[PDB]
């Protein structure tokens, strides 16, 4: 439209540093958190294999 | 020579009335009867035969009357190859304490600048061996380099490590210019290089000199170190057909001072609160700073981004220039991510394919696309949840964060604040580690894994690490 | 004594007629005993800024020089007196028996008398001295909103001095200097009170210039104060100067300089502003030891308003500081107090200005609260006790752990006794709103029964691992029998 009329962008969310831009930032945190666990004891088991092998 | 009289002293602005023949403008005038020495530059030709003159030291002790010698010339300083391993004061006064600066030839600060035709067309790259800068914002040799960033963000911290990983390999000498930087840090970098090496004070191989005006320095003095470094530094390019690299802290006092300075000038204020002359005289400062036929200048410029505001006037138009620049983002910095350089704010003209390479070009550009589809997917985060994405968008954040954290690089500035050893990355292991990450090869690997590491054999090493100790 | 004649006196400024060998920035005296400084050298006349109310000046009145720049009585003989901004006893105790004078306007110490910053300068408060520690010789900026505790921490810094000002190495004897700038004479009288019932006055050095004091001497003040520390910093002894308010003399300057006719720039405030405040910072270094090795730490206080940082005064300063101690009003009110906001609160290590015993576990303390930070801000809670369940405990244990009382400053060993029991999990099952219940009592118990304890950890300055199996024990033997 307009290009007078204030435009946003992605992650202006996450910019403005308000509760929605916390709660994201935790969101993600705990999501890869838990994952990066999953990640590790999987690889701790590829290694237990290895070394079995 | 035509010995003028002060007749004002307002702040640093010292107006002298000649009743001979006036100084041209730009002229040295000397204070007689001081203790030390006090050097006021022309600033302008008021009239009735009385020149406004800015103060290039404290401006206190002067009484109306007072009689002031005319230099003939511009500040002229001690230039050549004797300042390596010193450090000079804006007047070109030895400060270091080790008796006088024995040069053969005198150059004044204030000069013209490079020709068009004298222009060089060459684009090589220089390999710092930070990841973020060699892989999205490659620096080039001679080229001139800006460190945008705000307070706190990590300006000096890189320029020191770029002084570290390039200077010390660097065979051609270096000129520091401390322009309105903290006095601790400077006798920080000082010492820091004496023991390094590249100041030797008993042997006379030393490979970087100094020139320092601190804040601590009147406005007039921070407002001319800048020009005094540089004037160094076009001595080790035309004199001597040398590649020099000149490193400046925080360009932006050289314009700062002048907006400290133009209300008693008698100036109109700019925008913001700038002077009126803000653009033309940082031209004519950074034109100067150019690698012309004769020799090559590398400059690394520090820019401090007043608020964090990159559209105040003063960073805004160093921008222009400037061949690559590297903008350190706070929030990255707050993210923990160090060096801050900001993967899609950071640009260099020597990006292109032509230039860096097809594999290069594609992997950077890659790079930067993933990590803007990340920041918008973070907006849908907010709302929907993590547990909410397809499985192609959780694919491309964890793909993202992983990039963003193997960015982050440990320096060896920085083993003092991290506490980790630092590594340097050479460009095609960067170029490989983010290719393989892009492709997603270490998927399956944590993004602990990535963050404040080298190379990606070190990303995946790390890995293992965490899992033996699981 | 070369004369002027006071052609117009209005609003402290004196605009002298005469006066031919002035010296800029030289003090000049007037009819009626007012002293003043000379800015303003025009061509006919002299800019003058009264030191004081301008009423008993009139046109027709004669200054004369006083011959030197403005100088402060400096020395030692200035601790313990509350004395104003040009070295005048306002504590009613008597004339202080100064025998040296130094400038107020001094250059500061260049490149080669510096030395890296070593010493620690502890505050007393857990949370500066170990997530945000400050050496000797480093400018920390207390910046923070209305209030919110920075007159508090200073305070409390000043306080604690005395466990080391009251020993008998000079080293670790750190003489205080506070500067009251536009502080109403109450608020001041407050502080002295204060110091005066803690003993902290015997060691510092209150320079006042309240808001009844003149523009022309709150601009003064922190120069002022910043040379008495200066006299301690060039003689080999430690000093630390709290200059309460900068922004204060920000407007003080920015009075002083639109009547002086000097025309306005940002905010009114004039283009230097910036020097002004450089300037002063500069100064306190940490000298090397062919200078005498002693040290001026600088503790700037600078009031934001609405909490915006990127404010011009604000920045200015922020940009002078080695670091920043941020305090916000939304963790005052919401129990974290002191209020500092560690994540944004930094401070460059001081090379090393943090005791071993303390690094211990404040490295890990630091690495388990970003992390508590960066997983528990969401208050939407779902299911992960492993991972997040396990830090967030963590990371508010801690934070109970960091919070802490007004004018109570706590020694070092004991923070690392306290930072010891929180960070090593074993206070991890105790319950978060009884933490500091545990804090307080623990403190007590080590201090009455384990004494020889906090002795071996001052004395060696790192925790062995036979002092930490001793701290094991003892913890763990309170912990079991801490609830009755
Ligand atoms: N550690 C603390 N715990 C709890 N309350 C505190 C603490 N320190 C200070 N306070 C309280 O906080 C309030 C403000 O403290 P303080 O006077 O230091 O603020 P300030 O920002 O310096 O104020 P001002 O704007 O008046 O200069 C006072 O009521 C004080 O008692
Ligand atoms: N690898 C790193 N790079 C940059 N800064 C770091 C790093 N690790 C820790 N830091 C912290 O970030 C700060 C950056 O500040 P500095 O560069 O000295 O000032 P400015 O950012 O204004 O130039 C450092 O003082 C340091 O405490
Ligand atoms: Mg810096
Ligand atoms: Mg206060």
């Amino acid at each position: 439209d307009t290009p007078e009329g204030v435009r946003s962008g992605a992650g202006a969310v996450r910019d403005a540093g308000g509760a929605f831009g916390k709660k994201e930032q935790a969101d993600e945190e705990r999501y890869f958190r838990a994952r990066a666990r999953e990640q590790l004891a999987a690889l701790k088991k590829h290694h237990e294999n290895e070394i079995s092998h | 020579a035509a010995t003028g009289r002060i007749v004002a002293v307002i702040g640093a602005v010292v107006d002298v009335q000649f009743d001979e023949g006036l100084p041209p403008i730009l002229n040295a005038l000397e204070v007689q009867g001081r203790e030390t020495r006090l050097v006021l530059e022309v600033a302008q030709h008021l009239g009735e035969s009385t020149v406004r003159t800015i103060a290039m030291d404290g401006t206190e002790g002067l009484v109306r009357g007072q009689k002031v010698l005319d230099s003939g010339a511009p500040i002229k300083i001690p230039v050549g190859p004797e300042t390596l391993g010193r450090i000079m004061n804006v007047i070109g006064e030895p400060i270091d304490e080790r008796g006088p600066i024995k040069t053969k030839q005198f150059a004044a600060i204030h000069a013209e600048a490079p020709e068009f035709m004298e222009m060089s067309v060459e684009q090589e790259i220089l390999v710092t061996g930070i990841k973020v800068v060699d892989l999205l914002a490659p620096y080039a040799k001679g080229g001139k380099i800006g460190l945008f960033g705000g307070a706190g963000v990590g300006k000096t911290v890189l320029i020191m490590e770029l002084i570290n990983n390039v200077a010390k390999a660097h065979g051609g000498y270096s000129v520091f210019a401390g322009v309105g930087e903290r006095t601790r840090e400077g006798n920080d970098l000082y010492h820091e290089m004496i023991e390094s090496g590249v100041i030797n004070l008993k042997d006379a191989t030393s490979k970087v000199a100094l020139v320092y005006g601190q804040m601590n320095e009147p406005p007039g003095a921070r407002a001319r170190v800048a020009l005094t470094g540089l004037t160094v530094a076009e001595y080790f390019r035309d004199q001597e057909g040398q590649d020099v690299l000149l490193f400046i802290d925080n360009i932006f006092r050289f314009t700062q001072a002048g907006s400290e300075v133009s209300a008693l000038l008698g100036r109109i204020p700019s925008a913001v609160g700038y002077q009126p002359t803000l653009a033309t005289d940082m031209g004519t400062m950074q034109e100067r700073i150019t690698t012309t036929k004769k020799g090559s200048i590398t400059s690394v410029q520090a820019i401090y981004v007043p608020a964090d505001d990159l559209t105040d006037p003063a960073p805004a138009t160093t921008f222009a220039h400037l061949d690559a620049t590297t903008v350190l983002s706070r929030a990255i910095a707050e993210l923990g991510i160090y060096p801050a350089v900001d993967p899609l704010d950071s640009t260099s003209r020597i990006m292109d394919p032509n230039i860096v390479g097809s594999e290069h070009y594609d992997v950077a550009r890659g790079v930067q696309k993933i990590l803007q589809d990340y920041k918008s997917l973070q907006d849908i985060i907010a709302i929907l949840g993590m547990d909410e994405l397809s499985e192609e968008d959780k694919l491309t954040v964890s793909r993202a964060r992983k990039i963003q954290r193997f960015l982050s690089q440990p320096f060896q500035v920085a083993e003092v604040f991290t506490g980790h050893l630092g590594k340097l990355v050479p460009l095609k292991e960067t170029i490989k580690g983010f290719q393989q990450i892009l492709a997603g090869e270490y998927d399956h690997l944590p993004e602990q894994a990535f963050y404040m590491v080298g190379p990606i054999e070190e990303a995946v090493a790390k890995a293992d690490k965490l899992a033996e100790e699981h | 004594e070369e004369t002027g004649r006071v052609l117009s006196i209005g609003d402290g400024i004196a605009r002298v007629h005469g006066l031919r060998n002035v010296q800029a920035e030289e003090m000049v005296e007037f009819s009626s005993g007012l002293k003043g400084m000379s800015l303003n050298l025009e061509p006919d006349n002299v800019g003058v800024v009264v030191f004081g109310n301008d009423k008993l000046i009139k046109e027709g009145d004669i200054v004369k020089r006083t011959g030197a720049i403005v100088d402060v009585p400096v020395g030692e003989e200035l601790l313990g007196r509350v004395v104003d901004a040009l070295g005048n006893a306002i504590d009613g105790k008597g004339p202080i028996g100064s025998k040296t004078r130094r400038r107020v306007g001094l250059k500061a110490p260049g490149i080669i008398p510096r030395i890296s910053v070593r010493e620690p300068m502890q505050t007393g408060i857990k949370a500066v001295d170990s997530l945000v520690p400050i050496g000797r010789g480093q400018r920390e900026l207390i910046i923070g909103d209305r209030q919110t505790g920075k007159t508090s921490i200073a305070i409390d810094t000043i306080i604690n001095q005395k466990r080391f000002n009251d020993g008998t190495d000079e080293k670790k004897k750190l003489y205080c200097i506070y500067v009251a700038i536009g502080q109403k004479r109450s608020t001041v009288a407050q502080l002295v009170k204060r110091l005066t019932d803690a003993d902290a006055m015997k060691y510092t050095i209150v320079v006042s210039a309240t808001a009844s004091d003149a523009a022309p001497l709150q601009y003064l003040a922190p120069y002022s104060g910043c040379s008495m520390g200066e006299y301690f910093r060039d003689n080999g002894k430690h000093a630390l100067i709290i200059y309460d308010d900068l922004s204060k003399q920000a407007v003080a300057y920015r009075q002083m300089s639109l009547l002086l006719r000097r025309p306005p720039g940002r905010e009114a405030y004039p283009g230097d502003v910036f020097y002004l405040h450089s300037r002063l910072l500069e100064r306190a270094a940490k000298m090397n030891d062919a200078f005498g090795g002693g040290s001026l730490t600088a503790l700037p206080v600078i009031e934001t308003q609405a909490g915006d940082v990127s404010a011009y005064i604000p920045t200015n300063v922020i940009s002078i500081t080695d670091g920043q101690i941020f305090l916000e009003t939304e963790l005052f009110y919401k129990g974290i107090r002191p209020a500092i906001n560690v994540g944004l609160s930094v401070s460059r290590v001081g090379s090393a200005a943090q005791t071993r015993a303390m690094k211990q576990v404040a490295g890990t303390m630091k690495l388990e609260l970003a992390q508590y930070r960066e997983v528990a801000a969401f208050a939407q809670f779902g299911d992960l006790d492993a991972a997040t369940q396990q830090l967030l405990s963590r990371g508010v244990r801690l934070t109970e752990l960091l919070k802490q009382g007004q004018y109570a400053p706590m020694a070092i060993e004991e923070q690392v006794a306290v930072i010891y029991a929180g960070v090593r999990g074993y206070l991890d099952k105790l319950e978060p709103s009884k933490i500091t219940k545990f804090e307080n009592a623990f403190l007590s118990h080590v201090i009455s029964q384990h004494q020889a304890l906090l002795g071996k950890i001052r004395a060696d300055g790192k925790i062995s691992e036979e002092t930490d199996a001793k701290l094991k024990e003892i913890v763990t033997n309170f912990l079991a029998g801490f609830e009755a």
